[PDB]
Formats: structure tokens, C-alpha cells, sequence
């Protein structure tokens, strides 16, 4: 039922980068609806809700640094 | 005893305020790198995460 | 206009309507239905149903409405204008005025109806008595400055009579403002009785009504209004308290609020609690009264009414408020027929600020002890029912004597009450209305008879009516 | 070397080789339809049954807002919302924290006003704790317990000589609207200053305005030095509502099972205040109404007595064996017009050992603690007293019970014979005494004296209405002039044979010098 | 029956299972779900949703349960342990003992929870005594062999007291056992207290405890546990019913067996009936109480109590338990107060046994007489009380001396339960009773003071006493 | 106040909060490569 990505930037992503976002994207269900935002707060990579399947890139790596510092 | 252990507990939060501190720093010397180098390698890595 | 979907379903005054699934309203959030006569139609959702769907209700008679009408989401929940612009208009659940007069500009601000209450690190636990124009209610009830304090009656006892001569005398006597919330409001009761008992001078040019807020949810409106009205008084009345002002606000009918919870909760599919009331009438009553507090900013102290059919006090709606109040106004009918108007029962009128150590040594003195003679007098009234009072007394003469003497003369005439009887209003200071019964207590009235403590104001009045009469 | 490179050496471990930057498909939920305070999720298979939910900071809210998966239906996760329900929408993400419920536990907690999750709300700073305990868990079970020994002493004369309350027993206090329930709960933790105890109070479902007062009387009199104030107000989600006896009564099993130290000593009795439990009830009928599940009897839920029983049989005695701790309940129970047989009341009271009935027509008629001691019980009884109590308030019973016999004779006793009206005006006088002011709880010692003057013939001669000054006045003289007789009541309270005649003969010249050098 | 499902739904302790399309587990089938390590939730299924999917209730906390979990199917309702290894032990409602000794084994008999009552052919046909040792139980309202008898009272009146000295009456003086139903026990009144008073009771290097079974369906468990601990109970105490052992079961509260059925109901969705009760009520009192009755191999005797809901002994929970009841004893509080440890009433304890033709002629003579005399003390004790007994004419103040003796006379010191009043043990027969009750009816007690009848014997010990005392 | 000598303990940062900030950015959320210069200023400005 086009199952809405929810695509996050680190800041921006250029326009052959978005269409190769969906040039990758469509391998679950079919060429399924993607929603790309800023998400300023992120600093590297992006995160992508598949549906209910979430694989976050960089930023977390932090957070997951300073949980095991602090 | 409360003396003692308020100085353990602010010898806790100064590692902590450190921690704090390098984590933002790297964070902002990472977003100063990423407008240096592109986007892309990070993208594409995720892309192959999948 | 953030979104625009189309009505799905109306049933009686609930709209189901389809928007945009990326562009979904909130969920206390107002949306409106353009009619074809250039006003609009403001429901409230309540619910998100599945993708898209929101369930609203109507506030409104949707008896004009069409499967497929264009509904606009606002974004975010009712705003009701805020501020002096706010002072003595009459207004609705919607902030629109209902008066004749013109209609509040976009320069003023608005405000959502639903907000936060003060948080607990806020509140101001300095209890503080309220002085009010009445002489049982400064005695046996003294009002709380920041708290919640209700009336309980029956029909005609004088709620709301007494309400509307608070707002009079804290506005006359005193610099207090106040906001008006009819919830269920009769349109005999709020339409008139109250405007034009409110156009009483308070010095020279300017009435209590326009030191004074109204916002009427009245009878005819769908229970989402009477629901929504008391919020929307409420959100008027913060604006006062955020300035530091000590704002008073009067709920009209409590009881109402819950037959309109129960009824929107009806209409909404939800499931009945207890007698067929509504799942959510402790969260409603507590959202409804926790924004009512004394902070350090401010502070809204309330009068609320309620209503007791017979004299059920385990209904839900005077069980829910009971927990809320810091005191209670028992009216009773049987003192309202013997002609005493403010007819506040002494007994079973209690309050938590009666405390030798926030109002007093003296006041608790007094009024204990004029407790206790009441108390004594009820037993004393059926025992000379049938053994006059002539044929045996030990001190029961005299306690009974001043025990009718201090029942009249907790009767008070109103400034609200000229058109009932004629006789012009009384406003005592809780100074001299303690100091007054104190008097009246150990002597100094036993020679003026029961004829003279009848509507008078504090002692020094009953004296002078006392040698008028002896001249 | 320094003790910032011991820092140091703390860190580059897992600063350099300490961090997985793994991206994995961890599974989230969406938001398809947002009730009342109950909010539907569509797919969050990795979900327990009551975890704790987070819905992640979205656009426009930049603090996440805590649910309850409750109902984990097929293909559906209906949850509860802690916070507000407003902010969320449909479509939010949410991410399953994997963890049931828990709250900080532990020396930290202790003068601090916290909400149900363990966030203070007093404005104090944060919690200072390093073990979090969890809201649900098994109550100590068969083994695990001991019988009820060791005296609560609550301060007021009637209860604590006619309906004792032992550590470990569970004593529902049940009123109605205003007759003193939160005052005889608030003058029991009052009186534990000196009594190794840490008390909880947790005030489900009150006012604000309501919990800061009872703050304020706790810590205008120094008991917040040892009192953890839960709580969940009014205006608060039904989810806080629904949880906070559960994080009082956990962090009051902390007590229990380690102890704390309290001026000095280890403490491992806990006093655990349900301020109401009818609230309670109804914020967790509101609750399971939300959620569409079945209701039963005054609309409660199937799960109405179970959702309390694991609340109270948590409060237990343990034996030398777990450590000997113990944790006592006193839940709240406000009826309708005296309504003892309705749901929740019969549910609290089958569960509790026993009851303290409050009655609105004693406390109208005078009597400062509204206890009516005719149908309250103590099914523990004289095993959570102290055997000077036990030896001393035996008569009070006895005549209490004689007079209640001919309490319909009272207005009569003038007319009456010798023997009746001498039953009736005792018991008047016993009345009389138990009446008690508010915030001032007295020490067993003091209780056992006056009992002991009441019970032999030394209050005749004193009229009923000055009974209670008699009282008062008695306790000054044994604060001033016979601190010896005090102490040496205290001192061999636990003796079998109690009126031994040493404290006997002091205890009766104390009383005959008092009588000899006062007028009533 | 092997079959292996997965969790789909859990809503609070009812959970729903998926299986495959064949192989679903029947009604009552006890699926498990492991949980790590050696735990497991033991859920009992009530229902088969159509295509594989059985909902069941949980009997566990269910509280860290995901959905798709792995579900066992048993093949047979939960199995407990049965035989002289389960005498001396504690057990839940699964049969795990839950005391501080191990397992019970692999090598000792289970049986299912949910069996059939004896048929027809196994009744018996005439009914029989059932020799209990008290006194007053004995002659006023006598136990019947296979029957059901139920104790009343208040909340401390000592019906659990009762209860626990019958326990060790059972086990010391007869060879006999008897297993111990606490449906709704408190894990403080009986999880700790009844097990000290039953190791406490000693007869000869064994305790009483080591001849007793114990099933403890405590309040903390959810409302299924406490719904079949009864029927556990039950499959505990058949296996001596088969060896042709007469088991005394006990039950700790009948009355929180119906409530832990009408909440499994409530939770099911099933449509209340009555005052609230589950609609199943009296097929679920049968399903427990037919079991109990007197077979041609064993018999088991069994004593409920009964919480009868607002004193209202039509309510349907009592109405739907007297209707299998045998024998009352009903406890009253008045008796209690005037340190009456066994507080029975005899004018308001009843059994169907009491007839000339089963329990003796001289027995219903002597209770007939003694009932009698008994209510007429209750009809003059107003009199006395206002006027006293020198108004009382001949035949009446004979009466009353002796009312007052067998009334005095009924009690017991209970020497078995600890060792209050401890005394020489005497376990007075039904025979012994008849004949001193007798003695005493028809005079030879009148020289005896009444202070005398208290915690005696069987009127020897009284006049043992009285020569020993003075004589 | 000795326990607010974590400051005068904090005078160090050049020992640790170079070495950590460089084996963080690069070591082990990135591969390694943190070869461009610039944020050494940045590092100095901003951990003051
Ligand atoms: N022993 C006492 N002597 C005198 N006054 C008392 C006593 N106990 C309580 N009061 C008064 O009665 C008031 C009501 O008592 P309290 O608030 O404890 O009752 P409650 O049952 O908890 O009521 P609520 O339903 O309002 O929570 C108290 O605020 C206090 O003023
Ligand atoms: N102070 C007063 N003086 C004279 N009459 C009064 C007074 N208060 C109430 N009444 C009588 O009560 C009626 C109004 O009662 P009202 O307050 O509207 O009832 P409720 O208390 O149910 O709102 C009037 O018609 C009037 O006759
Ligand atoms: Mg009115
Ligand atoms: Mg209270």
C-alpha cells in the first residue's frame, strides 16, 4: 500500500543523491512513497523508516559514545 | 560522610561534563568535516546498510 | 489553513471528517466548516480514527451540513481572545461576543483553550482569607484566596443570586475583577437577571459589567460547548492571573459541566462508567479545577455552584467536585422559605481555611461558638415544639434567644437582591462581621428584640434600626 | 601520578574501541489512532506486555512523551499515555525501550516530592539514586514472610489500643468525603520520628494544592527527614494515576529488602500511605474504558481486585531469613453515603487484615478522630501491640464495648440505676479521651499512662467535658514534673507481666500527685 | 498433543494463542509459555476463537510477555501431583509446591484439574454422621459424611481459628487427612500463620501439618488461579477419596471462589448476570461442590466459609451456595465478644442431618430441647436485662439457669490450636455429647455456679471441677 | 570548595580532550580518514 519512507538528511541531500535514495528504496514493497526532511540536528549520514524498519547511518554512533562514557 | 560523598558525586560530574563536552565538540568538528568532504560516502554507505 | 478535508459523516452533533494523511489535526484542535451565509461552524476534534479520519464535536447545530463539505484544520485548538478587550464583553465557548456590540479586533491576543495547570513547585500554600460581602460565608465558610469553593442547593435556593452579589461586591467594595463561565447557562438567568444586574455603578460612570468577563455556554448549545465553556473562562481568567492580578472566577453550575461530559462521551461511542456517566469524569473535573490555584505570579480563586437534585450528594457530579473544594456552601430550602434569602445552613457549611491560625483566634472563637449555640438550638427548637419556653429553661431561654437572633442576623440584604425585595444592599467587612456576632454573642443584644437582626449589616445597624424604633 | 589521568584512564577505552557504529533494522511502531489518552500503534512485534513506550522527539516537541503498551492486540499496540495527549499525532514514530517500568530506589528519595516515574517534582534538584527497582514484581510469597510482632504506633489513642497496627500489616483506612482520613494517615507518619520507619505517602488522583499542603505539615514538623511523597494530582494522565501506588509501594520494597540509613541506622520498615485507592480504581477504570476492554461490575474491570491485591500483598513482614524487613500498608478508601458494600470498598477490605471505619456522624458530633471501633477490626490484634498496651487497653475494650451495649441510654443515665449509669459515664469519659487533636500524636508511654488513669477509678471525679483538657494536662505534668515515670514506662513496655510494682506504684503517685495539686 | 503455537494477543491476564488448524488445544487444556530458564506462565484456555486462535486466562503476572511468543500445548488440563507425597506440602494452583522444599518428582501421579463427579451409581443413598469432636458442631448443627457444611461470621470472629483447630481435630485424634483450600489467602493471614499453627500442632514426632494437604490460591494471584485452586484441591484430595479415606476438605472462602469466577467472566466479555456475577455461576458451584459427596468407595466431607455480601444471604453468590449446603455454623460477633472462642449460635446454625432417623432419637430430642431452651432464653433476655429475673416466674428461671449453662457450656478451649486454657485433650464424641446435654436438661447441673461451664470437658470435667473447687 | 577544584583538576584538557575528540571523530565512528586539517582551531576555540 506504498508504505511511507520517511527519509532524514544529515542536512541536505542533492537531487541525484534523492533519486538514488529512490533508486534504492524501492526494493521493499514497490517504488513506495518517500518523504525526504532536513533534521538539522543530525550531523552525518541519514535515517530511513522503511514502513516500520528503522536503519539510522551516523548521529546515533555518538549517542551511543557518550551512553558508554558517561 | 555527606561532605565525602558530595565530592564523589562532583568528581561524577565533571567525567560527565567532559564526556558532554568532547561528544558536542567531535559532533561540530564532524559537521565542520562534512562540509569539507560530501554527503555522498556516508549516503552510500547507509544505502549498502540496508 | 494548514489543511482542508471533507466531512465524512454527521451523526446528530458528532463529524466524522477525512483529511490529508500527512496533514492529520491535532487532537484538541479546531476545525472549521465554512456555511454558505459567511460564517463557519467550529468543531473540536476529539479523536483520530485510522488514516485520515478525525471524530469532532459539532459545537454547533449542524442542521445546515452536507456529506463532502470542506472542513479547514486551524492547527491548533479554540482560540479565545485575551486582555482587556476581553473586559466586559459577553462571550461564547468560541471567544466570539454574543452582545451587541462589535466584534473583538485581530489586534488583541488569543489564547488555546486547553492548557497546562501550574506545575507543584508553583503553588502558593500561604492560605489567605477572601474577603467577601457576606456575613454567614465570612463566619462559618470563609472564602480561600486561590481556592475552589462550591454552593450546594436545590432549585431556587439562591446560587446564582448569590454568585452574581459576590461579583457586585468584590467589584464594588473591592478592585477584584471577574470571570463568568454559564456552563449550561439558563437564558433567563445569563441573557438577563445578570447583564442587567450587572449594570450596578461601582463609583461614578463605571458598572460591574464592565469590570467584568461573561462567557455563556448556554442550554440550547451542544454538549461540546458546555464542555468547553468552562476552559474557555478559565483560559479568559488566566490572562488576569498571569499579570499578578488575583482574578476571581464564578462556574455557575458544576453539575452541568458533567451532564455535558457525559453526554459528549455518549455521543462519542465511548464506553459508560458507573450510571452511565462518562469514563473520564475525574480526569475532566480535575483538568477543569487544577488550573484554578494560587501561584506566585497570581492567583484565581473560585466559586463554583452545584446543584443537588433532592439532596443526593453521592451523584457523580457533587461526588467528582468534592475532592476539588477548600469549602462548601451548604443552601438548604427550608431556610430560604423562612424568608432568610442568603439561606447558607451554618451547620454543614465547612471550610479548610477555618483555622485559629490563618483567619484568627477571634473569628474561630466566634465562629465555633456560634456553632455550638446553633447546635444546641436545633435539639432546643423541638424540645419547646411542645414545652413552651415559659414553662422550664435552664439557660435555655437565653441560648434560644440568641441563637434565633444570630439566625436572622445571618441573613444579609443583596445589592443584587433590590428587584426580589426592595431593601438597599449591605456589604460587612469579615473584620466587622466577626466583630459584630462577638458582640451579639455574650450580651449586648439580649434587649433588642428578633425583629431588628432581620436584613441588616453589622451590629451597629441592628442599634441604630434598634433606637430609630425608639424615638 | 594524578587523578585526572586515573580520569583519563577511564576513558579511552570505550572512547576508542568501546562504541558499535552497527546500523541494524530495529523495529518501530506507527501511530494509526490517538483516543483519549490511548494511543494505537501498528507494528511493534518486539514489545512486552506493560513496557514503557517512548514516542521520539518530533518536529514542533523536543521532549518525548512515555506510554504503557497495555493491550497488545493482533497487529495492534494500544498504549497508554503518560504525559499528555495532545502532542501526539498520528503517524509518530515509536520506539519500543525494551524495559518494563522502573523507578530510582534508595537513600536519594528521602524529603523528595517525586512524580510516578521517579522525576521529582518539588523542584529540589534531581534524584540522587544508583539502583532503579521495577514498578511490578511478586509479592515475597509463603516462606519469605513472619507473623506480625513489632507495634506501628500511630499516635492516636483509640487506634493504636483497639485497632493496632503491627510492620508488615496491611490496615485499610475507609471514610467518607471529610472525616479525617488523610489526618489519621498524616498523624501516623507524624508520629514515627524516632521510630526507625521510613514513611510513603502517594496521594493518587488529589489537588496540587492538596499534596503541597500535606509537604508543607510534613515538613513544617520534620518528618520529610524520612518520608517519600509520591505523587500522581488530578490534572495528571490516568496512566500516573494507575502507577503510583505501584512506584510508592516499589520504592517501599526497596526500604524493606535493603534498608536505608536513617539518622545513623540501618531502617528496613517502611510505612506505605495509599492516600486513595478508590481513586486509584477509578483512574484504572478509566483507564481500561479507554481501551475498549470489558467492563464489569460499577464499570470496573475483570482485573479490578487483582489490580489491587498485587498492590497490597506486596506490603509483607519478612523473617530473619530475607532479612527481616517489613513493609506496611494503610490504604485509603473513601465510600458514598457510607456505601461499605460497594466494589472497591469490599475489594480493600477482603484484601486488608483490617479496618478503621471513619464515620461522618462522629465527626460532626465532636469526635476529633471519627473512629467508630464498634465495626472496625484489627485481625492481627494484640500481637502488633505492646504488651503495656496489651495489658492496659483489655478494660478500655471491655467498656467501650459495655457502653456501645447502652449508648442508647446516654441522655437517660440520670434516671437509670447505680451500675448503669456508672458503665455509661465511664464510658463517656473513655469517649472523651479518645478524642485527639490534629498533629499531635502521642508516644506510647503517654498512651499507656492515660489509659492506665482511665481505666482504674481516676477520671470520675473529673467532669466528661473536661476529660480531654485532663488528658492534656496530665501529659505536661509527666513531661515536666515525672520525666522518670515516662521513661520507666518505656522502658519495660515489653515486660509480660507489665504493671510490675515499681512502674506500678510510680505510675499511681505520679497520678495521685497530679489529682492532689489540680481542680477540674 | 504436542502442538506448538504463538502468542497473538495479550489484554491484561487473557491472552489469545494461534495454532495450527489441527491439533488446537481443547477447553481447559493448560497451555505454557516459557519464559527462560526453568519458569513458565501456565494459562488454562476458556475458548476457541475459530481458526487455530484460543483464548485463555493467564494464571501468572503475564507482565513481560511479547507477542509470538512460543505456547506449549499440555493435552490435558493443568496436572497436579497427587498421593501421600503431596501430604506435609504447599501447593499453588499448578500444583508447584510452593513452600521452601523442593519438586514433588517425575515418578508421582498427576492428575487433571477438571474431572467428572461420581456417577450415579456411586452415590450413597443414605446419609451418615460425621463425628467432628466439638461440641456444639456435634449436637446442634451435626456434619454429614460427603456433605457440604459452611461456617459464617465477621471479619475477626474466628472462623479461620475454627477452620485450623478442625484441621488438627482431623489429623491428631483420627488417622484421617485433609487438604486445605485458601482461595483469596492473604499471604499474611494464612502463607505463614496457618502453617505455624499446624507445625505447631504436635501429636507424636509428626505435626498436624504433616497430615494435611495445602493449596494456597492467594490474593496476589490473577482471578484463573483463584478460580481453580478449589478444583485443585479437589484432584489433591480424590486420590484418597479413591482409597476409601474420609477427607475432611477445607475451604478458605467459597465466596472469593465466585469472585475470581465472575472476574474471569468479566474479562472473557461473557454478559454479566444477577448482581454483577458471571452468567455461569451455578454450573461453575457444580462443577466444584458435585464432587464433594459420599461415594460407595471414600467420601469427602468438606466445610466452606462464606462472605456473604452486605449481610444479604439472597444475594446469588450465597443463594447459589446454600443451595448445596448441608450443615450452617453460623459465628456471630456478640458471642465473640463475651470470650466465647467457639462463637457459635446454635439458633442459627441448621443441618439437614439433624433428624430422629440418622443422628439418633436421643438426638433430636436433646438439640430439639436444647433449642428450645435456648430461644427461650433469647425471648426473655430483653426482660431480664430491664426488669431482671425476679419477675421471671417458675419454669422460666429454670429455664434461663440452664439456657445460661448450655450456653456457657457450649464452649471449648480448642487445646489443639496453640495452648490457650491447655487441658488434658478430650475430642468430646457426638455420644458423650448427647449424653451430658441430657444430664444437664434433665437437672444434675442446677448445684453447679455459672462460671463453672467454661473450656470444659464433657460435664465429668465440669463436675471434676466443682468437687475439686469446693465441692 | 575542594570538591570545586574539579576545575584546577580540568586545567589538563590538552592530554585528554585532544587525544579523545581525534580518536572519537576519526577512530571509531568514521574509517580512519580525518586527514583534512582546520579543525585543530576549532578544537582549541571551542573546548575553552
Ligand atoms: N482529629 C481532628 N481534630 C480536629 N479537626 C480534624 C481532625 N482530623 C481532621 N480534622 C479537620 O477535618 C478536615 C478534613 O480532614 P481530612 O482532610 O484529613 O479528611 P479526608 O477524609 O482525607 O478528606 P478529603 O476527601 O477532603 O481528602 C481537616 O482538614 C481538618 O481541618
Ligand atoms: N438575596 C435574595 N433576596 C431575595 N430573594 C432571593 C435572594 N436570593 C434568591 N432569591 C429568590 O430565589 C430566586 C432565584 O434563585 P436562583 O439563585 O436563580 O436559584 P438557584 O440557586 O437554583 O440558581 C429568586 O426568584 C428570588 O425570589
Ligand atoms: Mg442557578
Ligand atoms: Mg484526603
Amino acid at each position: 500500500r506504498a508504505v511511507d519512507a520517511s527519509v532524514t538528511s544529515a542536512i541536505e541531500l542533492s537531487a541525484e543523491q534523492k533519486e538514488r535514495i529512490t533508486r534504492e528504496l524501492q526494493q521493499r514493497y514497490g517504488d513506495v512513497h518517500v518523504t525526504y526532511h532536513v533534521d538539522p540536528t543530525l550531523i552525518g549520514g541519514l535515517i530511513i523508516r522503511v514502513g516500520d524498519q528503522v536503519l539510522d547511518n551516523s548521529l546515533r554512533a555518538r549517542l551511543s559514545a557518550i551512553q558508554r562514557v558517561l | 560522610a555527606q561532605a565525602e560523598q558530595e565530592r564523589i558525586r562532583m568528581l561524577s560530574e565533571a567525567k560527565s561534563q567532559i564526556a558532554d563536552l568532547v561528544t558536542l565538540t567531535a559532533s561540530r568538528v564532524l559537521g565542520a568535516e562534512l562540509q569539507a568532504r560530501g554527503h555522498d560516502a556516508l549516503i552510500a554507505e547507509s544505502l549498502a546498510a540496508l | 489553513m494548514p489543511a482542508k478535508g471533507v466531512i465524512q459523516e454527521i451523526i446528530g452533533v458528532v463529524i466524522r471528517a477525512k483529511f490529508p494523511e500527512d496533514e492529520v489535526p491535532e487532537i484538541y484542535n479546531a476545525i472549521e466548516i465554512p456555511l454558505g451565509n459567511g460564517d463557519r461552524l467550529v468543531c473540536e476534534v476529539q479523536q483520530q480514527l485510522g488514516n485520515g479520519v478525525v471524530k469532532a464535536v459539532a459545537m454547533g447545530s449542524t442542521d445546515g451540513l452536507r456529506r463532502g463539505l470542506e472542513v479547514i484544520d486551524t492547527g491548533r485548538p479554540i482560540a479565545v481572545p485575551v486582555g482587556p478587550a476581553t473586559l466586559g464583553r459577553v462571550f461564547n465557548v468560541l471567544g466570539d461576543p454574543i452582545d451587541g456590540m462589535g466584534p473583538i479586533g485581530p489586534e488583541v491576543e488569543r489564547r488555546p483553550i486547553h492548557r497546562d495547570p501550574p506545575s507543584f513547585e508553583e503553588q502558593n500554600t500561604q492560605a489567605q482569607i477572601f474577603e467577601t460581602g457576606i456575613k454567614v460565608i465570612d463566619l462559618i465558610a470563609p472564602f480561600t484566596r486561590g481556592g475552589k469553593t462550591a454552593i450546594f442547593g436545590g432549585a431556587g435556593v439562591g446560587k446564582t443570586v448569590v454568585i452574581q452579589e459576590l461579583i457586585a461586591n468584590i467589584a464594588k467594595e473591592q478592585s477584584g475583577f471577574s470571570v463568568f463561565a454559564g456552563v449550561g447557562e439558563r437564558s433567563r438567568e445569563g441573557n438577563d437577571l445578570i447583564h442587567e444586574m450587572k449594570e450596578a455603578r461601582i463609583d461614578e460612570n463605571t458598572t460591574v459589567f464592565d469590570k467584568t468577563v461573561m462567557v455563556f455556554g448556554q442550554m440550547n448549545e451542544p454538549p461540546g460547548a458546555r464542555l468547553r465553556v468552562g476552559l474557555t473562562a478559565l483560559t479568559m481568567a488566566e490572562y488576569f492571573r498571569d499579570e499578578g492580578r488575583d482574578i476571581l472566577l464564578f462556574i455557575d453550575n458544576i453539575f452541568r459541566f458533567v451532564q455535558a461530559g457525559s453526554e459528549v462521551s455518549s455521543l462519542l461511542g465511548r464506553m459508560p462508567s458507573q450510571v452511565g456517566y462518562q469514563p473520564t469524569l475525574g480526569t475532566e473535573m480535575g483538568e477543569l479545577q487544577e488550573r484554578i490555584t494560587s501561584t506566585k505570579r497570581g492567583s484565581i480563586t473560585s466559586m463554583q455552584a452545584v446543584y443537588v437534585p433532592a439532596d443526593d450528594y453521592t451523584d457523580p457530579a457533587p461526588a467528582t467536585v468534592f475532592s476539588h473544594l477548600d469549602a462548601t456552601i451548604s443552601l438548604e430550602r427550608s431556610i430560604a422559605e423562612r424568608a432568610i434569602f442568603p439561606a447558607v445552613d451554618p451547620l454543614a457549611s465547612t471550610s479548610r481555611i477555618l483555622d485559629p491560625n490563618i483567619v484568627g483566634e477571634e473569628h474561630y472563637r466566634v465562629a465555633q461558638e456560634v456553632k455550638r449555640v446553633l447546635q444546641r438550638y436545633k435539639d432546643l427548637k423541638d424540645i419547646i415544639a411542645i414545652l413552651g419556653m415559659e414553662e422550664l429553661s435552664d439557660e435555655d431561654k437565653l441560648t434560644v434567644q440568641r441563637a434565633r437572633k444570630i439566625e436572622l442576623f445571618f441573613s444579609q440584604p443583596f445589592t443584587v437582591a433590590q428587584q426580589f425585595t426592595g431593601r438597599p444592599g449591605k456589604y460587612v467587612p469579615v473584620k466587622k462581621t466577626v466583630e459584630s456576632f462577638a458582640r451579639l454573642l455574650n450580651g449586648e443584644g439580649d434587649h433588642i428584640p428578633e425583629s431588628f437582626f432581620y436584613m441588616q449589616g453589622d451590629f451597629d445597624d441592628v442599634l441604630a434600626a434598634y433606637e430609630a424604633s425608639q424615638k | 601520578t594524578t587523578i585526572t589521568e586515573e580520569l583519563i584512564a577511564r576513558l579511552k577505552q570505550g572512547i576508542t574501541s568501546g562504541v558499535d557504529l552497527q546500523p541494524r533494522q530495529v523495529n518501530v511502531g506507527t501511530v494509526i489512532a490517538v483516543g483519549d489518552g490511548v494511543a494505537r500503534l501498528s507494528g511493534l512485534d518486539q514489545v512486552v506486555a506493560s513496557e514503557i513506550v517512548e514516542f521520539p522527539p518530533k518536529a514542533g516537541r523536543n521532549e518525548s512523551i512515555y506510554g504503557i503498551a497495555l493491550n497488545l492486540e493482533q497487529d495492534s499496540v494500544a498504549a497508554i499515555i503518560l504525559g499528555d495527549d495532545e502532542t501526539i499525532e498520528e503517524g509518530d514514530m515509536v520506539t519500543s525501550t525494551g524495559r518494563v517500568i522502573s523507578v530510582p530506589v534508595g537513600q536519594g528519595l528521602l524529603g523528595r516530592v517525586v512524580n510516578p516515574l521517579g522525576q521529582p517534582i518539588d523542584g529540589k534538584g534531581p534524584i540522587v539514586y544508583e539502583k532503579t527497582r521495577p514498578i511490578e514484581r511478586i509479592a515475597p510469597g509463603v516462606i519469605t514472610r513472619k507473623s506480625v510482632d513489632t507495634p506501628v504506633q500511630t499516635g492516636i489513642i483509640a487506634i493504636d489500643a483497639l485497632i493496632p497496627i503491627g510492620r508488615g500489616q496491611r490496615e485499610l483506612i475507609i471514610g467518607d468525603r471529610q472525616t479525617g482520613k488523610t489526618a489519621v494517615a498524616i498523624d501516623t507518619i507524624l508520629n514515627q520520628k524516632g521510630q526507625g520507619m521510613v514513611c510513603i505517602y502517594v496521594a493518587i488522583g488529589q489537588r496540587r494544592a492538596q499534596v503541597a499542603q500535606v509537604v508543607g505539615t510534613l515538613e513544617r514538623f520534620g518528618a520529610m527527614e524520612y518520608t517519600i511523597v509520591v505523587s500522581a494530582t488530578a490534572s495528571e494522565s490516568a496512566a500516573l494515576q494507575y502507577i503510583a501506588p505501584y512506584a510508592g509501594c516499589a520504592m517501599g520494597e526497596e526500604i524493606m529488602e535493603n534498608g536505608v540509613m536513617l539518622n545513623g541506622q540501618l531502617v528496613k520498615d517502611a510505612l506505605i500511605v495509599y492516600d486513595d485507592l478508590s481513586k486509584h480504581a477509578v483512574a484504572y477504570r478509566q483507564v481500561s474504558l479507554l481501551l475498549r476492554r470489558p467492563p464489569g461490575r460499577e464499570a470496573y474491570p475483570g482485573d479490578v481486585f487483582y489490580l489491587h491485591s498485587r498492590l497490597l500483598e506486596r506490603a509483607a513482614r519478612l523473617n530473619e531469613e530475607y532479612g527481616g524487613g517489613s513493609l506496611t500498608a494503610l490504604p485509603v478508601i473513601e465510600t458514598q453515603a457510607n456505601d461499605v458494600s460497594a466494589y472497591i470498598p469490599t475489594n480493600v477490605i477482603s484484601i486488608t487484615d483490617g479496618q478503621i471505619y471513619l464515620e461522618s456522624d462522629l465527626f460532626n458530633a465532636g469526635q476529633r478522630p471519627a473512629l467508630n471501633v464498634g465495626i472496625s477490626v484489627s485481625r492481627v490484634g494484640g500481637a502488633a501491640q505492646t504488651r503495656a498496651m496489651r495489658a492496659v487497653a483489655g478494660k478500655l475494650k471491655g467498656e467501650l464495648a459495655q457502653f456501645r451495649d447502652l449508648a442508647a441510654f446516654a441522655q437517660f443515665a440520670s434516671d437509670l440505676d447505680a451500675t448503669t449509669k456508672a458503665q455509661i459515664e465511664r464510658g463517656q469519659r473513655l469517649q472523651e479521651l479518645l478524642k485527639q487533636p490534629q498533629y499531635q500524636p502521642l508516644p506510647v508511654e503517654d498512651q499507656v499512662a492515660v489509659l492506665y488513669a482511665a481505666t482504674n477509678n481516676y477520671l470520675d471525679d473529673v467532669p466528661v467535658p473536661l476529660i480531654t483538657k485532663w488528658r492534656d494536662d496530665f501529659l505536661a505534668f509527666l513531661r515536666t514534673a515525672h520525666p522518670e515515670v515516662r521513661k520507666l514506662i518505656y522502658d519495660n513496655r515489653l515486660d509480660r507481666k507489665f504493671p510490675t510494682p515499681e512502674v506500678k506504684e510510680a505510675l499511681e503517685a505520679a497520678i495521685k500527685e497530679f489529682k492532689a495539686t489540680s481542680n477540674y
